[PDB]
RNA sequence: GGAUUAAGUGUAAUCCUCUGAAGGUGGUCUCGAGCCCUAGACAGCCGGGAUGUUGGCUUAGAAGCAGCCAUCAUUUAAAGA
């Protein structure tokens, strides 16, 4: 924190295990959520979880904003309804000002080549309209689900869309 | 033990308390209680057989269940046929069934308050008196 | 634009935008100068005036002229006049009028029952009738309306306190009636 | 010619340079969407908010309105356990 120097896409690949090690791991909680297996496409209502902007949400962005969103789902009676999906991963990897590579702004350090930023965090990253994470039952409420999402962007660099189903 | 009380008429100490409250039957809850489903018909002078238990719990009448889900539907008859014929003959409140379940309760042998209004329902839904 | 007519009983006659009224009760004049507007003139008949002017700008106006007279009409015949009861906690409240609005000359004493009288002020022509019995209801009346406005009231407000909370002491005079 | 804006917003192409991101306004104009209306709407506006009965259960309480079950009947112009 905060982030900044982190969802910007302003470089290039990898992730990539071989090259990397020492990744931090994910606290963002199993992208599976409500009741898997069944179907829930079968549902009237729909989706919501639009970007609406650019990119690389950290774990640390997807997983309090995300689970904080399922809480407020739990409202429909623990197991009963909807399942929540999650899109993209935090696959991507970054990597901060560890004093030796160039100079100036990060993922560039002291002297000239050298140190890239050491490991530390790791962000999925979206585009302009993607859905970020969605899913959706029966109405069954006005829309407790979308009031989830309420509160799950409002922790999202990106303003995103609530979009009707 | 059995007392006259008027329909819409409870917790007095004079009338009711003292008979039953010595029973070991709670007062409030009974008040409540026939004065509730009592309700329906005012000014008429039920006589009341309360019976309580060791649990000191206890229960009153107007007898059978059809009866009772007779009164409660205030409608004398059955519907014809009970499946088709429904808010021809009557609906009883969710709570009334809850009612009769309770003074049926010593009668039936449900495991749970639950389990009594299921019993009760069953035979309301034979009379064709909907819940 | 619009035309005003009325009433037979109150007079009229303004110039050079200063406007009037008549009586019986007494008169208001009130200036009524905004914008190229026509300061409405007497037709001889009732004041109602439009000018030739764009929309919403000088709509506000000349919808407001509007008000002013026809609350100028009635204020001139059968004046206006506010009423409402003073009261609350223990010890009676001493409201009176003295005349102007001066210090120690508009009422209220014990407010709950505090030492120190506050009360002012009072409008150009006003009148402050007093209590039935001792004290339990008061009359504030005047041909304009926009001095006896905020006379009755200005006298309520005159109660205002911000301290504890309104919902622990309500004490004060508030005019009900309108 | 036409329309918007009431904040002096703005009168700032680009940028170290011109900030502004995820305070308020029934001032006014313009555009769109939902529902309700001459079986008469809003005000829409004005006025009113029945008996068994505090329905049964539960509970310290549970009285239309924590929760579970039932949701009948009466008197009605009408009024849900």
């Amino acid at each position: 924190r905060p982030a900044r120097c982190y969802r910007y896409q302003k470089n290039k690949p990898y992730p990539k295990s071989r090259y990397n090690r020492a990744v931090p791991d994910s606290k963002i909680r199993i992208y599976d959520l409500g009741k898997k297996k069944a179907t829930v496409d079968e549902f009237p209502l729909c989706v919501h979880l639009v970007s609406n902007e650019l990119e690389q949400l950290s774990s640390e962005a997807l997983e309090a904003a995300r689970i904080c969103a399922n809480k407020y789902m739990t409202t429909v009676s623990g197991r009963d309804a909807f399942h929540l999906r999650v899109r993209v991963h935090p696959f991507h990897v970054l990597r901060i000002n560890k004093m030796l590579s160039c100079a100036g702004a990060d993922r560039l350090q002291q002297g000239m080549r050298g140190a890239w930023g050491k490991p530390h965090g790791l962000a999925a990253r979206v585009d302009i309209g993607q859905i970020i994470f969605s899913v959706r039952t029966k109405d069954s409420n006005k829309d407790v689900v979308v009031e989830g999402l309420r509160r799950a962007r409002y922790k999202f660099p990106g303003q995103q869309k609530i979009i009707l189903s | 033990l059995y007392l006259r009380a008027v329909g819409g008429e409870v917790g007095a100490s004079a009338a009711l308390a003292p008979k039953i409250g010595p029973l070991g039957l709670s007062p409030k809850k009974v008040g409540e209680d026939i004065a509730k489903a009592t309700k329906e018909f005012k000014g008429i002078k039920v006589t009341v057989q309360l019976k309580i238990q060791n649990r000191q719990a206890a229960a009153s009448v107007v007898p059978s269940a059809s009866s009772l889900v007779i009164t409660a539907l205030k409608e004398p008859p059955r519907d014809r046929k009970k499946d088709k014929n429904v808010k021809h003959s009557g609906n009883i409140q969710l709570d009334e069934i809850i009612e009769i379940a309770r003074q049926m309760r010593d009668k039936s042998f449900g495991r749970t308050l639950a389990s009594v209004t299921k019993e009760i329902l069953g035979t309301a839904q034979s009379v064709g008196c909907r819940v | 634009e619009q035309q005003i007519e009325v009433p037979e009983g109150v007079t009229v006659s303004i110039k050079s935008r200063i406007v009037k009224v008549v009586g019986p009760r007494g008169t208001l004049t009130k200036n009524l100068k905004h914008i190229d507007v026509t300061f409405t003139k007497v037709n001889n008949q009732l004041i109602k005036v439009a000018v030739h002017n764009g929309g919403r700008k000088h709509v506000a106006a000349l919808r407001t002229v509007k008000s002013l007279v026809d609350n100028m009409i009635t204020g001139v015949t059968k004046g206006y006049k506010y009423k409402m009861r003073y009261v609350y906690a223990h010890f009676p409240i001493n409201v009176n009028i003295v005349e102007k609005d001066g210090a120690k000359f508009i009422e209220v004493r014990n407010f709950l029952g505090d030492k120190k009288i506050r009360n002012v002020p009072v409008r150009d022509g006003v009148t402050i009738e007093f209590s039935t019995n001792v004290k339990d209801e008061i009359v504030l009346s005047g041909n304009s309306v926009e001095d006896v406005s905020q006379n009755a009231a200005d006298l309520q407000q005159i109660c205002r306190v911000r301290n504890k909370d309104i919902r622990k002491f309500l004490d004060g005079i508030y005019v009900s009636h309108k």
